[PDB]
Parts: C-alpha cells; structure tokens; sequence
C-alpha cells in the first residue's frame, strides 16, 4: 500500500534546494490521485499515462517535492534552463514520469514574506540531472578567493523566497510533486492493486 | 543584517553549523 497521498498531503514541504526525495518501492500503488489531474494547475506526464500505471509495474518510483515560484514552474520540464533547472532541480532530456504543481499560497505565504522557503542563488556550474546541492559554502563572485569567509564579493550562496499573500500569482508558492517512475533490470515492487 | 538569507532565518533553517 504505496504511500502516494502523503507525498502530496505533507504537511511541511522542502525549500527547492533541498528537494526531497521519497523512494517508493515492494508497495500495492493506489494512483487516485494522479486521475484527478483536473485539480491540479500543472499535469504533465512523460511516458506515462496515469490510466495506464495499474497495468504496469515498476521497481522504485521516486517522488521528489519542493517549492518554487509559479513563474518557474515551466522550469521543471526536460531541456529547460533558468534559475530552478540550472541550480536547483534539473530533470533529465529522457524524463519518464510526470510534474505535478499546485498553488499553495494560503499555506505558504506570509503577509511581510515568508524567508523560510529558499532556492540557490549562486554556483559554479550548473546541475546534472537529478543532482542535490545543500552545502552552504561561501561564493566567490570577484577573482579574489573567498577562503569561506562572507563578506565582500564573497556571498552566502542561498536566497529566500520571501513569499508574500498579495504577490501575483507569477510569484506565489506553488508545491511541486515529480514522480519519477524507475523500470531498471530488477523485479518491479511498485505494482497495480 | 544578513544578505540573502536573514541570520535568524539561517539559525531556523539549520544552516550556521
Ligand atoms: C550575515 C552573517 C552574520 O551576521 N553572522 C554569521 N553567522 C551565521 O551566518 C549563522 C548561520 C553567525 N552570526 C549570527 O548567528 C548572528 C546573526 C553572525
């Protein structure tokens, strides 16, 4: 009995650069919730059909969960750049799975903002797919070495999102679910009821 | 008095140590 509804029922949702990761796997899968796209602002699957999904079988499905604005969205798809994919959640070209979004921004925001929620502002390169990046390390923006030390030209390398109830819906919260459905060379645990 | 991040918001975030 697959724990689906308490990725997207969760209480506390991660900061985008700290996405979350919950491996599915040896579980009955109840995919309700995938057939009630119409409730959700973004649906879109690659390769998949939630329809479909009880007749297939998979050995671990991945469910990754954060937070971006709603204008970064569109980010969370193959071959897309911009802040969100270059460093902080990039999905692969060949994606197989789906993206699902919802505006969270009576949870989420604050009147004043909400500085909890934050994404990677600064990195020196950007991500691999799937990569995580949770360190705090100092960025070095001018030519001179930072040596940790913030300061001058030398930058905590995350920013927060400050989310405010009366920013346009561009600039809200929106809660993000991407399942990744992983069919390697082993026995598939996640089936069908 | 924090750039980017408010120091208290870093403390709540588990991010100074
Ligand atoms: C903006 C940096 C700063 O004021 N301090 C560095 N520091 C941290 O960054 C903790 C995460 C320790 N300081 C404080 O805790 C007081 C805000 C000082």
């Amino acid at each position: 009995l697959c724990p689906f509804g308490e990725v997207f029922n969760a209480t506390r949702f991660a900061s985008v650069y700290a996405w979350n990761r919950k491996r599915i796997s040896n579980c009955v899968a109840d995919y309700s919730v995938l057939y009630n796209s119409a409730s959700f602002s973004t649906f879109k699957c690659y390769g998949v059909s939630p329809t479909k999904l009880n007749d297939l079988c998979f050995t671990n499905v991945y469910a990754d969960s954060f937070v971006i604005r709603g204008d970064e969205v569109r980010q969370i798809a193959p071959g897309q750049t911009g802040k969100i994919a270059d460093y902080n959640y990039k999905l692969p070209d060949d994606f197989t799975g789906c993206v699902i979004a919802w505006n969270s921004n009576n949870l989420d925001s604050k009147v004043g903002g909400n500085y909890n929620y934050l994404y990677r502002l600064f990195r020196k390169s950007n991500l691999k797919p799937f990569e995580r990046d949770i360190s705090t390390e100092i960025y070095q923006a001018g030519s001179t070495p930072c040596n940790g030390v913030e300061g001058f030209n030398c930058y905590f390398p995350l920013q927060s999102y400050g989310f405010q109830p009366t920013n346009g819906v561009g600039y809200q919260p929106y809660r993000v679910v991407v399942l990744s459905f992983e069919l390697l060379h082993a026995p598939a645990t996640v089936c069908g009821p | 008095a924090c750039m980017f991040v408010p120091c208290a918001v870093r403390h709540a975030l588990g991010l100074c140590a």
